[PDB]
């Protein structure tokens, strides 16, 4: 239980921003597939990055967090 | 490119530029001509020089006095003694793009001239002398008789550029997070590119003679959002750009 004038940063109840507001900005992210496409869209003033160029980065489909989630809580005693 | 100055065959300097630092350069083919130059013409034994008829740290020319007389007329050749530096900058060129045999030549060619210290660790000397006595015959067999070290060697740069270089080559460590601005495409070549022209009339009469002959123009009028004016204008606007009082 919390007062009123206390819930300003609490976790996975309230936002930052106060209890009466809404105000959130979120982030995006551009990746192309292919160089061409990707050539295509400059050609047009649009700016987005091909998938060879974020080497230290890694994008992987969403059956990957579902194995590895599936992965864990596994007992052989029981 | 070719020649680092008007006074100046060669510097073994221009390695920097068309290296690790600061990659400005296009045409690859000048690239290889300016590396095989430097190669042919600047090698030595234990270490490379950087640029023909420099008499610094030498047997001759009295040290303590200044300002070269103009006698260097035999005083200052094939007797230039060394510098590693050029020699360490190769590992890390080699290392950076796609090329590793050489890399192993280099440092193989390196290891053979380190100098061991106090705890055991790696010094870089700075450069090799030749020996005062042993003159005569280095001017019919250059680059044969033996060097010693000579001069100050807590030599900060190389080695923190070989040791920089040694870190690369063991892997810890990607090419692409040194340079996050992705330096290493400039010799990418770019296909071409399509140019804009905007063709408009001072007045009406002009708008009118062009219509005659089929071109069809809109004056200064007519597009009121957008206006022209002289560049002098925006120069004298780009001067007031970072103003403290």
């Amino acid at each position: 239980y919390v007062p009123l004038k206390d819930q300003r940063n609490v976790s996975m109840r309230f936002s930052n921003q106060g209890p009466l507001e809404n105000d959130l900005v979120v982030h995006v992210a551009l990746i192309a597939e292919s160089q061409r496409l990707q050539v295509f869209l400059n050609t047009y003033g649009i700016q987005t990055q091909t998938p060879q160029q974020v080497e230290p980065i890694q994008i992987w489909p969403q059956q990957e967090l579902v194995k590895a989630y599936l992965q864990l809580g596994i007992n052989e005693k029981l | 490119l070719p020649r680092a100055s008007t006074s100046k065959e060669v510097d073994a300097s221009l390695l920097s530029v068309v290296s690790f630092p600061a990659f400005a350069v296009e045409d690859s083919q000048l690239v290889e001509l300016t590396k095989q130059e430097i190669i042919t013409k600047l090698q030595g034994r234990y270490g490379c020089c950087r640029f023909l008829r420099d008499g610094y740290k030498t047997p001759k020319e009295d040290p303590n006095r200044l300002y070269y007389e103009p006698a260097e007329l035999k005083l200052f050749e094939n007797i230039e003694c060394e510098w590693p530096l050029f020699w360490t900058y190769f590992i890390l060129d080699g290392v950076f793009s796609g090329n590793a045999e050489q890399v192993q030549e280099y440092k193989e060619a390196l290891e053979a001239v380190l100098i061991k210290g106090k705890n055991g660790v790696p010094l870089l000397p700075e450069l090799y002398s030749v020996p005062p006595d042993r003159v005569d015959e280095e001017y019919q067999n250059p680059h044969t008789v033996d060097r010693v070290p000579m001069g100050k060697l807590p030599h900060m740069w190389g080695q923190s550029l070989y040791i920089l270089g040694s870190l690369m080559a063991e892997g810890f460590l990607a090419p692409g997070e040194i340079d996050p601005l992705n330096r290493r495409f400039s010799t990418v070549p770019k296909p071409d590119v399509v140019v804009q022209v905007s063709i408009l009339a001072e007045t009406e009469e002009i708008k009118t003679i062009l219509k005659d002959k089929g071109i069809y123009v809109e004056t200064i009028a007519e597009v009121y959002p957008i206006r022209v004016q002289p560049a002098r204008i925006l120069s004298h606007i780009y001067s007031s750009l970072g103003c403290n009082n």
